[PDB]
């Protein structure tokens, strides 16, 4: 009901903050979590595609407690429903538009884009769409890095 | 007085009837715009708004007769719709309807106004920025007085009226239903509104500030004292208001009594404590001592219109604070009504009001991000006058 912050300021933090971490799991682990065609299992890898399916997994279930305090909102449009309203908060062009007007950081913006385009964005909104596409791109890292000593 | 408490009763072959459904006065209703000087000043330094008034620019109106004439013989009540209707008069205007002034960007001001949520707000700040709308704008007259499809709005995706306008919709339009007493049974009720849509209070204000009283001011119960208290409905101001007598006038040989707005009307409830259910908050009002102003967004849809009287006649000092270029007028700017007193007749009268939109400023929408306080924008003023014609004004003293 209530965040460390008001309900506003924690939602477009969280939101910022998981495009980030789905960035760095790329940046920093990225020999293990790649969209690379050719299959060849790196040592030390099962490892951090565990983790990486961990985080889905907590991010997904994060934000399924936020989503349900967004649909409590008792001053929303009259004649729209909450998940119209959240999925139109959340479509491309406006979630960029928001997270660079609060964090004015132009090159954060060029990556999480990137990071869209290549989840097929670029169960309803975009932040959705993202995390089915993580829980498929960790799948993906457990087939590929089965063991962490191949094979 | 045996032959006025017949010919003023509202019932088929009385003069008032015939005068009543189809008015022998020409009726103009003339505008001045509010040019805004300094759009770019006030907007991103939050500066005074610069005004300079353009006009006049006159349309003609209430040329249309009463519709929908229902007598009810049993509670003495005739009911009616009046169309309303506007037609320009190059002849009597300053300039054309094309005519282009810097106005208040309208849709802007309300929207931000009505919607407070904070992620809706960046929803519109988008929709603002993509329309490239700004905190003013540029429109003909004829736009900002009847009506355009503003581009903001347009982009919407939850439902919005697109269609923005000072008096939008006008045209093919009718005020009613009213229902007022024909004065049959009890000539001192003759004209004074009953119900209008149904009911005998709004549900706008609060209180007595709700109640429909009086006539529609076009006509008042025969036999009319000086010490008379005149009550009357004007849905256009959304509340009942009243005229009190200030000077007696002959109107070409008709002895008529000139009743006039007192200042007391737009008082305060520190001046005038009746006036407590007339303030609608407590930020804009500061704590309900601002006066001269009419918050009537609840009867415009939550838009944040604002009525007062053409340049803050008989305003707080603080509500003209922010502009520069008024100059009130006593004489020039208050509202008359002349009535022939035997009758009750309204032979002559000059309505004059402002409309005015507050603007905020706002966190999220960047157009009004650098507003440094709250401003009561005028936007046009008004003066909707009648005079008696010179062959009615002769055929009144002959056959009344
Ligand atoms: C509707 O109300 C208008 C505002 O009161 C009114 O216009 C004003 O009319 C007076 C004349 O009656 C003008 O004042 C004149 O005063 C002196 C003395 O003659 C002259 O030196 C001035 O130049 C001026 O002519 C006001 O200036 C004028 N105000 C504006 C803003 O136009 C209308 O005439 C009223 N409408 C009708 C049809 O009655
Ligand atoms: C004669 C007195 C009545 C005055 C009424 C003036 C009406 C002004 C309204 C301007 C439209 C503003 C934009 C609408 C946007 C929205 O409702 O969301
Ligand atoms: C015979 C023609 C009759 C038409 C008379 C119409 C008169 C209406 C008077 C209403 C005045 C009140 C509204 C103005 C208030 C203001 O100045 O803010
Ligand atoms: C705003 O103020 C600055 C001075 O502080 C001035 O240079 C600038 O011209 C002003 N802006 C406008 C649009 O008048
Ligand atoms: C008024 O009269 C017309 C006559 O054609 C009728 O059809 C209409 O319903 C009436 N108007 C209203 C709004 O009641
Ligand atoms: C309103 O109707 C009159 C008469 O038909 C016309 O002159 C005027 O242009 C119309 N106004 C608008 C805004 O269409
Ligand atoms: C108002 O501006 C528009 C757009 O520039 C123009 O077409 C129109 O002619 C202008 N009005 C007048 C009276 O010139
Ligand atoms: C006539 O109506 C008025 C109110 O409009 C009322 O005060 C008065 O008593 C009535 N007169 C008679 C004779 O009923
Ligand atoms: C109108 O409102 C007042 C409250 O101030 C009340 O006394 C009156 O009875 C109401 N009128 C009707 C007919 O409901
Ligand atoms: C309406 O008339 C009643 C009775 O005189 C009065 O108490 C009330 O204040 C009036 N209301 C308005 C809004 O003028
Ligand atoms: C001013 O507002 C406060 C509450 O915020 C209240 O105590 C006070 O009496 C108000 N003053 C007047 C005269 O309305």
């Amino acid at each position: 009901e209530d965040k460390i912050m008001s309900y506003n300021a924690f939602f477009w933090m969280w939101v910022h903050d998981m495009l980030i971490d789905s960035i760095k799991w790329r940046d920093e682990h990225g020999r293990c979590i790649n969209k690379d065609k050719g299959k060849t299992c790196i040592k030390g890898c099962n490892k951090k595609c565990i983790s990486f399916q961990k985080w889905v997994e907590q991010k997904k279930t994060e934000w399924g407690k936020i989503k349900d305090h967004f649909r409590k909102q008792k001053d929303i449009p009259k004649d729209w429903t909450h998940d119209d309203f959240l999925q139109t908060l959340l479509m491309k062009d406006l979630l960029l538009e928001i997270i660079q007007d609060t964090y004015g950081d132009a090159n954060e913006i060029k990556r999480i884009e990137a990071l869209l385009e290549q989840a097929g964005v670029g169960k309803d909104t975009t932040i959705d769409k993202l995390l089915q596409h993580e829980q498929k791109e960790a799948d993906k890292c457990l087939k590929t890095h089965t063991d962490d000593t191949c094979p | 007085q045996k032959t006025i408490k017949k010919q003023v009763v509202l019932e088929e072959g009385t003069i008032a009837f015939k005068n009543w459904v189809k008015t022998g006065t020409e009726v103009y209703r003339q505008f001045w715009i509010f040019d805004v000087q300094n759009p770019q000043e006030v907007m991103m330094n939050s500066s005074n708004i610069q005004v300079k008034q353009r006009g006049p620019y006159t349309y003609r109106v209430r040329f249309l007769a009463k519709e929908n004439v229902t007598q009810d013989a049993e509670d003495n009540t005739v009911s009616f719709l009046q169309p309303n209707g506007a037609i320009f008069e190059p002849s009597l205007s300053v300039g054309t309807e094309a005519d282009n002034f810097t106005v208040l960007n309208l849709a802007v001001a309300a929207a931000s106004h009505i919607y407070q949520n904070q992620f809706v707000q960046m929803i519109l700040n988008s929709l603002i920025n993509k329309s490239k709308s700004s905190m003013f704008q540029v429109r003909t007259l004829r736009e900002l007085l009847w009506g355009y499809r503003d581009p903001f709005l347009s982009l919407v995706p939850y439902p919005v009226t697109t269609t923005v306008g000072l008096f939008y919709p006008y045209n093919n339009t009718a005020d009613g239903v009213y229902k007022v007493f024909n004065g049959k049974d009890n000539i001192s009720k003759v004209a004074i509104i009953d119900t209008y849509k149904g009911k005998r209070n709004l549900s706008y204000w609060e209180s007595h500030c709700d109640m429909i009283n009086g006539t529609d001011a076009a006509s008042f119960p025969p036999f009319v004292e000086k010490s008379q208290v005149l009550q009357f409905f004007s849905s256009d101001i959304c509340r009942s208001i009243y005229a009190v007598f200030e000077s007696d006038v002959n109107l070409k040989g008709i002895p008529v009594y000139r009743f006039v707005l007192p200042s007391k009307a737009f008082a305060s409830p520190v001046e005038n404590p009746d006036n407590y259910c007339f303030c609608t908050e407590k930020i804009i009002s500061k704590n309900c001592t601002s006066y001269g102003v009419l918050d009537i967004s609840k009867c415009k849809e939550g838009r944040p219109v604002y009525i007062s009287l053409p340049h803050f006649l008989y305003a707080s000092p603080d509500v003209s604070e922010p502009i520069d270029g008024l100059n009130p007028n006593e004489e020039e700017h208050r509202t008359y009504l002349d009535i022939e007193p035997i009758t009750g007749f309204t032979l002559q009268f000059a309505k004059r009001l402002q409309v005015n939109l507050l603007v905020k400023p706002s966190e999220k929408i960047q157009v009004l991000k650098n507003l440094k306080r709250n401003y009561i924008v005028p936007i046009l003023w008004l003066n909707e006058t009648g005079t008696i014609g010179d062959e009615k004004a002769n055929m009144f003293r002959s056959q009344v």
